């Protein structure tokens, strides 16, 4: 294994990120025994996963990771549960991951982050019911928002506006946000108050759609321009936790959960593959850049499955 | 100073941690027995086999750590009054498994939030627990002074924050906490843990939880705003509220980052020590009383009972009360011997009760003050004191003082009295039977005569205390009547409480009375405008009396005898809470009623609901004639 690598990986896996070229990004906490923290690793063998001698970087953080991303190529940002989203460079020849910012900023356990379509800029969610927007670059919090009444579950970035990005609440809230409007925040949704939303994931193209799982196993595709829920389906039996759009031109949706099965659904959210692989709870999904019909999924049952969707 | 705890929702390793936040000052830690994002599901498979083990070992603090460090905290994924069927049911038994795991570890104290209206089954499942196997673990119900819906900011653009008055609206967190506890059946093992906000409420939210049990009060590190040189510290309102939460002994909690980056957090904490170090200090009283906050007692009976010598002790270690007896007779005798008459005149002085004499040495000081003659009777039922006057008289006194060892209502006196002289008022005034013992003794004052005191009036002040209530319910004894602890009186150092409104007097009695047909029962019908939302659990009891003329005793707050520390207020319960409503009207009935053999009071409340009689022919309680 790599210098300065830890020799056992945490139990729990919580993030799967591939990068442009192939390679695979893992956050792991221990959720359970004496020592409560997390670490990353960067595995350019994606087949090698999750075996800790078979990795090209990886490092022990003080603290658990709840959501993790990708800024770019070389820079990896960490949700922590300390309360902190810290910012980790990767080195020069890829061999080691060196902290570059941590910053403690949230009050509570930081639950989700996204990088807005610039990548100088990313909003975090936390427990603490906060909303921020960081500078990645100048290392500091410029906007502070109390938008919610409860933990923040999930906030995603738009594709393609640097500042407009979907969050959703424990308080039944689904808010389009838009940092121009001097009021930022707009709550839409359906109709009547429905089931807690738990995952966001836009339309990679047509910017104006997106989907939210909420915590009874129901995705939905949502229009903000009609905004009128003009589609769902219950395809869990339990939570939704992630919703992940694949890069095909006319892409699918994989949807991941907390009944242990994975999904993949069509524009209209029929049922086109289904996994019971996992025999834990699946905590994240990314799909191949370079095979377009390969799918990496990861559950706390620190499985690394690759699934071959039709 | 301060006791003081720090809340984190993380913990890495609880042997280093524990050992950083003893080493910034602090004197507890709050943190989770299972990790905070550790999801368990107990009834469908496969996520239901996950491999163990479930949490860290017990192995990793002793016992005595876990004991007195340690309070935990609920999982915030645990959502028992969820709407989803599957989520209650996990919530159900990963709450008993969290809860169970506190007991196991013997935890002095386990967090539970309450943060929104429904907590119908959380609360379920916690009485539940509380009658499962037996531990005298705390349970720190988390409820916010603002709910975090009205604490949001204005940034919602199509969902504004109604800019309106609502009154009730702004005090729906009270709510939450009173139908909770109300569900638990007041147990004593539930209290609150109050989480105050950047912005403080109205002072009228404060004070719904002035009566209530709040064990500690969280500080986010947020409401700290900074000072020139860099420290945190707070807003001259959230000092108010700090100064307040001393004075009712609460343990602080430090909760979220350090926001202050330039200091260690040990400087939050300086300044809740800065804090409490910088208060009025106790005076003579508050010194005095104490270890006697809202501690219940049986009312004295000095005529039925034959106090004990550290009794009268007490009564004599208090020197503004005699000072007072002393000026009353000083300027009684002054308006009863003419300077002319000086050393021609023995006034004769009775003292009635006199216990070991401390009335008697005032009635002398008193003579030795106007330089006028008095011969004293010393009158003392109880042979035990008698003891006390005897030897003091034998060796000092003289002949002046004649010592009667005998009731003042039985005793013929050889002469007729120019001034009678009293100390038979209860915390209540007429509840030691002052009225029946003087009744009976005054055919020996002359029929120009004085008594000293002239005059007593009893005060009644409807109080909530959710915390009094359960002291009460607690005094339940085997043989006798399951709600007998309920119609009877205690003498209290009233603390913990909430005054609902200004007190108003109850009964009154004069002395001599020359009523021809002397009568001391007593109807006396009582309103109480109040001016906010509550909950009525009892009536606190004062007393003022005139000894003579502008000379007065009084343990009613308002007019209160400064330093004098012989009296605590009594409290008259009720069996049932009554919720009391902004501007209803308390309406409370007092009857003093008696025998040949004993005198007691029945109460009942009419207003806004009706109570049941309390003490209907005194049969939970009496007061021997
Ligand atoms: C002159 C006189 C006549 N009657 C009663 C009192 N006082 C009290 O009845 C009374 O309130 N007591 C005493 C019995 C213990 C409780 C409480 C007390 C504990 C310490 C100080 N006090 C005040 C004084
Ligand atoms: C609280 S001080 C009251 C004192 O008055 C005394 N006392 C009460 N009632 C009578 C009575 N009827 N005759 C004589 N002494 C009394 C009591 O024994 C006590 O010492
Ligand atoms: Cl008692």
């Amino acid at each position: 294994l790599p210098p300065n690598a830890p020799a056992c990986m945490e139990r729990q896996l919580e993030a799967a990120r591939y990068r442009s070229d192939g390679a695979l990004l893992l956050g792991a906490s221990s959720l359970s025994g004496r020592c409560w923290a997390g670490s990353l690793w960067l595995f350019k063998d994606p087949c090698a996963a999750p075996n800790e001698g078979f990795c090209s970087a990886g490092v022990q953080t003080e603290a658990g990771v709840a959501d993790l991303t990708w800024v770019g190529e070389r820079g990896i940002l960490v949700a922590s549960d300390s309360g902190a989203v810290e910012l980790w460079e990767l080195d020069e020849n890829e061999t080691l991951i060196v902290s570059k910012f941590c910053k403690y900023e949230h009050d509570d356990i930081v639950s989700t982050v996204s990088v807005l379509s610039s990548g100088t800029q990313a909003v975090s969610g936390s427990k603490d019911i906060c909303i921020k927007v960081w500078d990645l670059a100048q290392q500091v919090v410029l906007s502070s928002y109390r938008a919610h009444a409860a933990q923040v579950t999930c906030v995603a970035a738009s594709p393609h506006k640097d500042s407009v990005f979907l969050s959703c609440s424990e308080d039944n809230r689904i808010l389009l946000w838009d940092t121009r409007c001097p009021k930022p925040a707009s709550q839409i949704g359906c109709s009547a108050p429905g089931y807690l939303p738990t995952s966001l994931a836009w339309h990679p193209q047509q910017s104006e759609v997106f989907v939210f799982g909420d915590e009874n196993g129901t995705v939905s595709l949502v229009d903000t321009k009609s905004t009128s829920c003009v589609l769902s389906s219950a395809v869990h039996s339990q939570c939704v936790t992630g919703l992940v759009f694949s890069p095909h031109s006319v892409p699918f949706l994989a949807s991941l959960s907390e009944d242990c099965s994975l999904a993949v659904l069509d524009s209209s959210l029929s049922e086109l593959f289904r996994s019971q692989a996992h025999r834990d709870f699946v905590r994240d999904a990314t799909w191949s850049p370079l095979n377009h019909s390969l799918l990496t999924t990861v559950g706390w049952d620190h499985q690394v499955v690759h699934h071959v969707v039709p | 100073r301060v006791s003081s705890g720090r809340d984190l929702n993380c913990v890495p390793e609880i042997a280093d941690t524990l050992g950083a936040v003893a080493k910034q000052g602090f004197d507890f830690l709050c943190m989770p027995v299972f990790h905070p994002r550790f999801k368990r599901e107990f009834i469908q498979e496969p996520a239901k086999n996950r491999p163990g083990p479930q949490t860290r070992s017990d192995l990793l603090l002793s016992g005595r750590d876990w004991n007195t460090l340690i309070v935990g905290k609920l999982s915030p994924w645990i959502r028992p009054d969820s709407k989803v069927e599957k989520i209650r049911r996990n919530s159900e038994a990963a709450m008993l498994q969290e809860l169970n795991f506190g007991a196991y570890l013997g935890l002095p104290a386990f967090l539970l939030p309450l943060n929104q209206e429904d907590n119908t089954n959380l609360a379920r499942v916690l009485t539940n627990h509380i009658h499962t196997g037996h531990h005298s673990s705390m349970f720190w119900m988390r409820v916010p002074l603002v709910a975090p819906e009205d604490l949001r900011d204005d940034i919602i653009e199509n969902a504004p924050t109604t800019h309106t008055e609502e009154y009730s609206g702004e005090e729906k967190t009270w709510m939450w906490w009173h139908n909770f506890r109300t569900l638990c059946d007041y147990s004593k093992r539930i209290a609150v843990a109050l989480e105050i906000g950047a912005d403080l409420p109205s002072n009228h939210v404060i004070d719904r939880w002035l009566g209530e049990p709040i064990k500690a009060a969280i500080l986010p590190t947020s409401i700290f705003l900074t000072n020139k040189k860099g420290f945190p510290v707070l807003s001259k309102m959230h000092q108010r509220l700090i100064f307040r939460l001393l004075k009712l002994e609460v343990q602080f909690i430090i909760t979220g980052t350090n926001h202050h980056s330039e200091k260690e957090f040990c400087s939050y904490l300086q300044y809740l020590e800065y804090l409490s170090q910088n208060r009025p200090p106790p005076n003579a009283y508050e010194l005095f009383a104490k270890g006697y906050e809202d501690y219940l007692q049986s009312p004295l009976q000095p005529l039925m009972d034959n106090l004990e010598s550290q009794t009268y002790e007490v009564f004599e270690k208090d020197p503004i009360k005699y000072s007072q007896y002393q000026q009353a007779i000083y300027k009684c005798l002054l308006d009863r011997v003419p300077e002319e008459e000086k050393d021609t005149n023995v006034q004769v002085l009775m003292v009635l009760g006199a216990g070991r004499g401390p009335l008697v040495n005032a009635s002398l000081r008193a003579a030795k003050q106007a330089d006028r003659r008095i011969k004293l009777y010393a009158v003392e039922k109880n042979p035990n004191a008698v003891v006390t006057l005897e030897n003091w008289q034998f060796e000092e006194w003289g002949s002046q003082v004649t010592v009667v060892s005998s009731d003042m209502r039985e005793w013929v006196a050889p002469e007729k009295a120019d001034i009678i002289v009293s100390e038979l008022l209860g915390s209540f005034a007429d509840n030691e039977l002052s009225p029946e013992c003087l009744d009976g003794a005054q055919h020996f004052l002359k029929d120009d005569g004085v008594s000293i005191p002239g005059e007593y009036t009893s005060f009644l002040a409807p109080i909530s205390s959710s915390k009094l209530y359960n002291e009460v319910r607690a005094c339940r004894e085997k043989d006798r009547d399951p709600e007998a602890q309920f119609e009877m009186p205690y003498v209290v150092r009233l603390h913990n409480f909430h005054q609902l409104s200004a007190p108003q007097p109850c009964f009154t009695f004069s002395h001599p009375n020359r009523d021809p047909m002397i009568d001391n029962n007593r109807y006396c019908t009582l309103e109480f405008p109040v001016e906010v939302n509550t909950v009525l659990h009892g009536f606190a009891g004062y007393f003022e009396t005139v000894l003579y003329q502008d000379i007065t005793l009084s343990i009613r707050p308002e007019t209160h005898s400064p330093g004098m520390f012989s009296w605590f207020p009594i409290l008259f319960p009720i069996k049932q809470p009554i919720t009391v409503r902004e501007g209803q009207t308390i309406c409370v009935r007092f009857w003093r009623c008696s025998n040949s053999k004993k005198v007691w009071y029945e109460w009942a409340v009419t207003a806004p609901v009706c109570s049941a009689i309390h003490n209907p022919t005194g049969r939970s309680y009496t007061i021997g004639l």
